[PDB]
């Protein structure tokens, strides 16, 4: 199965469709933010939620997929620089795990294959992680300076609408410039 | 003579205080615990990753 | 560093000081104390613009473009002096003055890197 | 008299004195300002910034 080893963890990365805890991880780590904005409205700017709540909805169902939109392109940015900085300790790691094997004939292919498969868990992840978080200080961030400094002059209806679609489709498009 | 009368007002209960004015001024430091899982977990994370593998060499 | 990455993490430098210094610029302005502290302020953002908008150049136009005293190191030092003014005129001499001094030492410091190189 | 004439009034000896602590009104940590929020936001967001550059290079 030396074949199929090798290829499964790479096939599942590399696809544009997210793995199953890539999607649920992107996907809710965006709506929770995207909804963070609505209780600071609610609170300080005392902005009722269920008498606009199809708006409030319908902006935060937007931001979600524009910062999602974002994680994807950000974390493969980062992703491939990550692996190559892991490598270093990820490789002792499975060069370890491998003289454990003792295989006396070991193919080149599987050499390449254990190496391969941690490399990747590490990159995947640590990428993951830290996307979540950058993409999440520079959303919950501009909202912050933006709406309390920028659209201090303006009605806080109009202010949530232009800060939320700013910022979420700002985001976007810096997620493509850095790739 | 007679003072002035604030007329009438509304007695709430318990939990519609918390759900109108409870981090009036708590505000700000609530939303950093909202936004705890959102940037704190992640970084403390994945600190702890890059500690284990940014091994000096 | 990546230069594409440099550009970035140069404006952002830059950004947040001049944003921090019109926040305080009453206070700034106060004491003469507090506008000499204005002048280091303002020769670090001459500093991380002029960084930036040679990133910049060399993205746009391709790497190793060089940057000349006119414009492009004349109009990052406008750029500074321009902020200094709002908070006091004081400063456009304290503030000029560090940027000045900031300047020959980070062209020696290219010369080394670049030239030898 | 003594206010009026701006003399020292601790020398008037009062009737009996009284000590009531006041132990803070609660407005939550003080980190509830708009500016100070903003400049959070911005400290975090360039440390995060510049360990991206420091990872993309």
């Amino acid at each position: 199965s030396k074949q199929q080893s090798e290829e499964d963890l790479l096939l599942q990365d590399f696809s544009r469709n997210l793995s199953a805890k890539s999607s649920a991880l992107f996907f809710g780590n965006a709506f929770i933010v995207s909804a963070i904005p609505i209780w600071l409205y609610w609170r300080i700017w005392h902005m009722d939620l269920i008498q606009s709540a199809v708006l409030y909805s319908v902006m935060t169902l937007v931001s979600t997929y524009l910062v999602a939109f974002a994680y994807k392109n950000v974390k493969f940015v980062l992703k491939h620089k990550v692996a190559q900085k892991r490598e270093d300790a990820v490789s002792k790691e499975v060069t370890r795990k491998l003289s454990e094997a003792d295989n006396r004939k070991m193919s080149r292919k599987e050499k390449d294959e254990r190496i391969l498969w941690k490399k990747n868990e590490v990159a995947d992840y640590e990428a993951t992680t830290f996307s979540i978080f950058y993409n999440n200080t520079l959303f919950l961030v501009v909202v912050i300076v933006a709406s309390f400094f920028i659209l201090k002059n303006f009605n806080p209806t109009v202010n949530y609408i232009l800060s939320i679609s700013a910022s979420s489709g700002l985001i976007a498009l810096l997620s493509t410039g850095s790739k | 003579g007679s003072t002035s009368a604030p007329g009438q007002g509304g007695i709430l209960a318990q939990r519609e205080f918390d759900r109108r004015f409870s981090p009036h001024f708590l505000d700000w430091a609530a939303f950093g615990v909202m936004t705890l899982p959102s940037i704190g977990i992640p970084l403390l994370l994945w600190y702890s990753s890059k500690r284990k593998y940014d091994t000096p060499k | 560093v990546g230069t594409g990455t440099s550009l970035a993490l140069s404006s952002l430098l830059s950004l947040l000081l001049f944003a921090g210094m019109q926040m305080y610029s009453r206070q700034l302005a106060s004491t003469e104390w507090l506008t000499i502290q204005g002048g280091l302020l303002g020769s670090g953002l001459f500093v991380f613009s002029l960084t930036a908008f040679n990133n910049l150049e060399n993205l746009v136009f391709g790497k190793g473009f060089q940057a000349k005293i006119f414009p492009e190191i004349l109009l990052c030092l406008l750029l500074a002096l321009f902020a200094s003014g709002l908070i006091h005129r004081v400063c456009v001499t304290t503030c000029f003055i560090f940027s000045m001094v900031g300047l020959y030492y980070i062209n020696k410091i290219s010369s080394t890197l670049y030239q030898a190189a | 008299k003594a206010q009026r004439n701006n003399e020292d009034i601790s020398i008037i000896p009062p009737l009996f004195t009284v000590s009531v602590d006041h132990r803070g009104t609660w407005n939550g940590p003080w980190v509830s300002t708009e500016v100070l929020a903003a400049a959070i936001g911005l400290v975090i967001y360039y440390l995060a910034f510049s360990a991206k550059s420091h990872i993309q290079a």
